[PDB]
């Protein structure tokens, strides 16, 4: 087994829906899930999306399981371009959840409640082809879609079944290129870029930019001296210590170059960076390979112990961020084995949520 | 017409471990902290005295410049004399 | 002033007594990452290495920050030129000719007027 942790089923057994949909899926076939912090899960699988309560009880009277045909796409639907939005952010049945889906291209489609599956109405953005985009479901029932270029674009439902749409102030997206975004608690939306961070504070219907901050300039030198050089910054996330910075740092020339992964904790207090950066350097530092191959996504499960879980498609490394002190055992959790595959990622009741290829829906609690 | 066509880069090496002891003198205009405020690149400028190429002048060699950064402002005469 | 993770007022310390500083302090760190009595003479170079490579990438990124472009300055009546740098000020004095040719690109050595070079 793992060490440290019990890695066992999470939840009652899956709706026959998504069984059939996993049981069907071959190595080649590309799933994606999307793990919502409402206790819904979205899978996206071929030309349907599988939408169902994550069903902490068994009882079937409870069970809900709905299965939505997406607007055709040449390219293949993402879970990262599908959220789901809560009544009032409660969530309390098939009527309280309200859906979007959004395409590569931009084409946008809306359903009002997950109750009426023949009942949504379409939309238009537009992007360049290649583009990965996010879709995000933000306060007063809106959504925000976000380009590769960082373009990031309000998507409000209007009840005559109209979709209002703007872009955020200073958001026009024209180095820019998206790897994040993060939607906190109150009003506050973040942006991740290659270069930067950029933070909006929201209301129902508009949206302040805050401030931009160019992180490659502040955390460089901090990230460089902690490990000894090429430096890219791939996902953000929040904890108690504030935002937690995943980053991928290397150099061509070492005698044999591997890829040193970061956990980077700094304050977001005001407008300005603070004095105080805390780099973390993780168990995880594979070969490097190629650019392109740096893939590697994060969840903090719990916003106060300090523990964050990296994650790629075959392995969860269970990490540390900040000063270490109320941090769980650093460990590596395999998911590779015998076609086995880990197709998503969250949190359930801040419990580390893996939804795995061959065991559905397993949490990662430490024994 | 000696056409000086290149020029090289002389570093005036500031190697007094005298940070020149600069005068800190702070301006407390009555006007509040704009939070969020635009934050401006580094800028510097400087100015050169009437009569400095004057061999009689007071003022012979002499110039300003300055650096500017957020709220502060670094002020410098130099005299090559 | 960062290794030493305190808030010391640094003194105006001269350059010898600075080199003395540093030294002490990065011997201290490697000291510290010395945890067997038992070390090989190979893995002690290692420990070595590591520890004052790690100071010098500090001090890289501080000199790249206070290297940060700022503007120029030209002189009307005296063509004095000055290049004001975020950290210090440069001059900008003529070249020699033969420094000139030498320092050029290869690209723009073809378009130098050859009568200044010679009659």
């Amino acid at each position: 087994e793992t060490v440290n942790y019990n890695v066992q089923l999470f939840g009652s057994s899956l709706p026959v829906k998504v069984m059939e949909a996993l049981s069907n899926a071959s190595a080649d076939e590309p799933m994606a899930a999307c793990i919502h912090e409402g206790g819904w899960a979205w899978l996206a699988c071929n030309d349907r999306l599988i939408i169902w309560k994550i069903s902490h009880s068994s009882s079937a009277k409870l069970m809900v399981c709905k299965e939505l045909p997406l607007p055709l796409s040449d390219s293949e639907w993402s879970a990262d371009l599908v959220d789901i939005c809560a009544q009032t952010g409660d969530p309390a049945a098939a009527q309280s959840v309200a859906l979007m889906a959004a395409t590569p291209e931009g084409s946008s489609r809306y359903w009002p409640n997950i109750l009426h599956e023949g009942t949504y109405i379409e939309s238009y953005t537009e992007f360049g082809s290649s583009l990965c985009a996010f879709v995000t479901a933000v306060k007063g029932n809106s959504f925000i879609l976000s380009s590769e270029k960082n373009q990031l674009v309000r998507l409000t439902p209007d009840a005559s079944g109209k979709m209002n749409q703007r872009v955020l102030p200073q958001g026009q997206g024209m180095e820019s290129t998206l790897c994040s975004v993060l939607w906190d608690k109150g009003d506050c939306f973040y942006t991740l870029t290659d270069s930067s961070i950029n933070k909006w504070d929201l209301d129902d219907t508009s949206e302040s930019q805050v401030l931009n901050w160019d992180m490659s300039r502040v955390l460089r030198e901090y990230i460089s001296d902690a490990i000894w050089i090429n430096i890219n910054y791939l996902s953000l996330n929040q904890n108690c210590d504030g935002l937690v910075i995943l980053s991928a740092a290397w150099h061509p020339g070492d005698n044999p170059c591997q890829i040193y992964y970061t956990l980077v904790t700094v304050k977001d207090e005001g407008y300005n960076i603070s004095d105080e950066i805390t780099v973390e350097v993780t168990q995880f530092n594979p070969v490097f390979q190629a650019r392109g191959m740096q893939l590697c996504q994060l969840v903090v499960p719990n916003f106060s112990s300090q523990a964050c879980y990296l994650y790629t498609q075959e392995m969860i490394f269970a990490c540390s961020t900040g000063t270490g002190r109320s941090t769980l055992p650093q460990e590596k959790i395999p998911f590779e084995a015998q076609g086995d595959n880990i197709v998503g990622a969250g949190s359930c009741e801040g419990w580390p949520v893996f939804f795995i290829r061959k065991s559905g829906m397993l949490t990662v609690v430490a024994r | 017409v000696n056409l000086e066509r290149s020029y090289m880069e002389l570093i005036g090496a500031e190697r007094e471990t005298s940070r020149r002891n600069f005068r800190d003198l702070s301006l407390r205009p009555d006007v509040n902290l704009v939070i969020g405020g635009p934050k401006y690149a580094d800028c510097a400028g400087g100015y050169c005295y009437s009569e400095s190429s004057s061999l009689l002048s007071a003022t012979r060699n002499r110039f300003l410049h300055w650096t500017s950064y957020a709220d502060t402002l670094e002020l410098v005469e130099i005299s090559l004399d | 002033q960062i290794l030493r993770k305190g808030s010391g007022r640094v003194l105006d310390l001269s350059w010898e007594e600075l080199r003395k500083d540093v030294t002490l302090t990065v011997e201290n760190e490697i000291q510290n990452a010395v945890i067997d009595y038992d070390v090989s003479q190979e893995e002690f170079r290692q420990i070595n290495i590591e520890n004052w490579c790690k100071f010098y990438t500090c001090c890289l990124q501080y000199q790249e920050t206070l290297s940060r472009p700022l503007a120029l300055l030209v002189h009307p009546d005296t063509n004095m030129v000055c290049l004001l740098r975020k950290g210090f000020l440069s001059f900008l004095a003529p070249c020699s000719l033969v420094e000139h040719l030498y320092l050029v690109p290869a690209e723009h050595l073809l378009t130098v007027d050859e009568s200044v070079i010679s009659d």
